[PDB]
């Protein structure tokens, strides 16, 4: 709204990363003080430093907080392994007659090196046939990173409806599994030859058809 | 102190919520409290702060007259109620505290924070629940492993648990997450490693836990015939 | 009769018994007629082809099972007999046939994409040498203008 965060910053393990907080003079211009806080995805947030002068009890002295007249700088030494948070800008707003967070922005590279995707295709059992809907399931395991595009077709035409792709989750091998659906009806099921998965990854494009004939 | 909250809660457009905010200890009588709301697609947003020894409203402009919040005294915990749900309401709120200083600045600060209350709403309520079992078939398998696993479609709400043989089996287990379907359904799927020798000597049973709903649905899985 | 039939997308008697091609096929099939040679008078019946098989068979598998297919619902015990056929069987070769029953040499040269550096691939082509002209080269160590 009235404050504006940057999406994101680069950075490297060692160096010194800045971020900048713009607003408006009637919010940090205008002389009220500003808090940062770190939105770690899965735990609240808690409270870093509030008016830039004063280190918190647990706060390390390594996050450092400057008011450059209408504009709020914050400041780290070193990239540790939890700095995967998002940084938030926190002030009072006269004008919205209370605290208006800012935008956030993202530290985190993707540091995703290549694998091999394997893809598996499972055609519906016959007690799904009788639920007035066809479920296909297409699951891919074990490939890294979890950037997959899932296309369906039926070897006359891509189908663009009732395509879905779930977010790829962490597995005990450190390797990424994704499972794409498509809502369908038993009374065009038997009608077609085949149904197929067709996935690329980087480049990698590996086919499985079935037959329910 | 810590201020504990309650779980995700799971509600309608139209309807009202109760989600509660208590406090482990002290020092909730003495200092105001405040609720901040995040959303995932975002910023954070600050619908109003309430103080509790004296119980003044005290919100924002940009929220109209239709949440109310209460403050209780003797069991020292707080209450938030939201009538009308709308569609923008699938996000998580947070419990905070305010402490007051002196300076030229005096900025309000939220020290204290609770755990949060992950509220959804949409359409496709709450019923009972489809399991389709599934089983290789024979072209399926080349080697000396196999892959079966249940499925569970139509089922609502989040989160749901499954387990094999009551958790007899936990090796090479895997779960999926669900997604958002275009009528609002949701969907997970549980594949397991079985090996080929043992696919007629030993059964796997699947086991799904719905605690909003209080089904337990029992499958049993058995190889095709034909292939 | 059979050189039509190495496809990905149809069903026969070889394709689907010694050598399934998947949908996902790359391969690049060579075969030629050399009939002088794999062929001799009085009925050359050296090389041998499965005809009769239990299911379907995953591609890129060879089959090498040389048990007795049983048709019937009763044992056998390796006989000669009825409801069991022997599943390999001889060829027909002949080098005074006609074009479509002759001895075929028939390859597939297939590629395969992993996560490895290039190991079998071509090197970079020898193209025309140009000389008396502004033109630019680089023989391994600097990309220099000239004549």
């Amino acid at each position: 709204s009235v404050l504006t965060q940057p999406p994101s910053v680069s950075g490297a393990p060692g160096q010194r990363v800045t971020i900048s907080c713009t607003g408006s003079s009637s919010n940090i211009g205008a002389g009220y003080d500003v808090h940062w806080y770190q939105q770690l995805p899965g735990t609240a947030p808690k409270l870093l430093i509030y008016g830039n002068s004063n280190r918190p009890s647990g706060v390390p002295d390594r996050f450092s907080g400057s008011k450059s007249g209408t504009s709020a700088s914050l400041a780290i030494t070193g990239l540790q392994a939890e700095d995967e948070a998002d940084y938030y800008c926190q002030s009072y707003d006269s004008s919205l007659s209370g605290s208006v967070f800012g935008g956030g922005t993202k530290l985190t590279v993707l540091g995703q090196p290549k694998a091999a995707p394997s893809v598996t295709l499972f055609p519906p059992s016959s007690e799904e046939l009788q639920a007035n809907k066809a479920t296909l399931v297409c699951l891919i395991s074990d490939f890294y990173p979890g950037a997959v595009t899932v296309a369906w077709k039926a070897d006359s035409s891509p189908v663009k409806a009732g395509v879905e792709t779930t977010t790829p989750s962490k597995q005990s091998n450190n390797k990424y599994a994704a499972s794409s659906y498509l809502s369908l009806t038993p009374e065009q099921w038997k009608s077609h030859r085949s149904y197929s998965c067709q996935v690329t990854h980087e480049g990698s494009t590996v086919e499985k058809t079935v037959a329910p004939t | 102190v810590q201020l504990v909250e309650s779980g995700a809660e799971v509600k309608k457009p139209g309807s009202s919520v109760k989600v509660s905010c208590k406090a482990s200890g002290g020092t909730f009588s003495s200092y105001a409290i405040s609720w901040v709301r995040q959303a995932p697609g975002q910023g954070l947003e600050w619908m109003g702060g309430i103080i509790p020894i004296l119980g003044i409203a005290n919100y924002a402009q940009k929220f109209q007259g239709r949440v109310t919040i209460t403050a209780d005294k003797s069991t020292s915990t707080a209450y938030m109620e939201l009538s009308s749900l709308r569609s923008e309401d699938t996000a998580v709120y947070y419990c905070a505290r305010e402490n007051g200083y002196s300076g030229y600045g005096a900025a309000a600060n939220f020290d204290l924070w609770g755990r949060g209350t992950l509220v959804t709403v949409s359409s496709a309520s709450t019923k009972g629940p489809s399991v389709f079992p599934l089983a290789p078939s024979s072209k399926s398998t080349s080697g000396g492993t196999a892959a079966l696993g249940c499925l569970v479609k139509d089922y609502f709400p989040e989160p749901v648990t499954v387990s094999w043989n009551s958790g007899a089996l936990t090796s090479g287990v895997h779960t999926f997450p669900a997604v958002l379907q275009s009528s609002g359904l949701y969907s997970l799927s549980s594949v397991v490693t079985v090996p080929s020798s043992s696919l007629g000597t030993q059964t796997y049973i699947c086991n799904v836990n719905h605690k909003p709903s209080n089904t337990k649905v029992d499958k049993k899985v058995e190889p095709k015939s034909c292939d | 009769d059979e050189v039509r039939q190495i496809a990905p997308g149809q069903t026969g008697k070889i394709a689907d018994y010694n050598y399934k091609l998947p949908d996902d096929f790359t391969g690049c099939v060579i075969a030629w007629n050399s009939n002088n040679l794999d062929s001799k008078v009085g009925g050359n019946y050296n090389y041998l082809y499965r005809l009769f098989r239990k299911s379907n068979l995953k591609p890129f598998e060879r089959d090498i099972s040389t048990e007795i297919y049983q048709a019937g619902s009763t044992p056998c015990n390796g006989v000669e007999g009825f409801n069991c056929y022997f599943p390999l069987q001889s060829y027909g070769f002949q080098p005074t046939n006609g074009v479509g029953y002759q001895p075929y040499r028939v390859v597939v040269l297939s590629f395969e994409l992993l996560h490895a550096p290039a190991t079998v691939c071509g090197p970079k082509k020898s193209t025309n040498l140009v000389k008396n002209k502004c033109v630019n080269f680089n023989f391994n160590g600097l990309t220099g203008t000239g004549v």
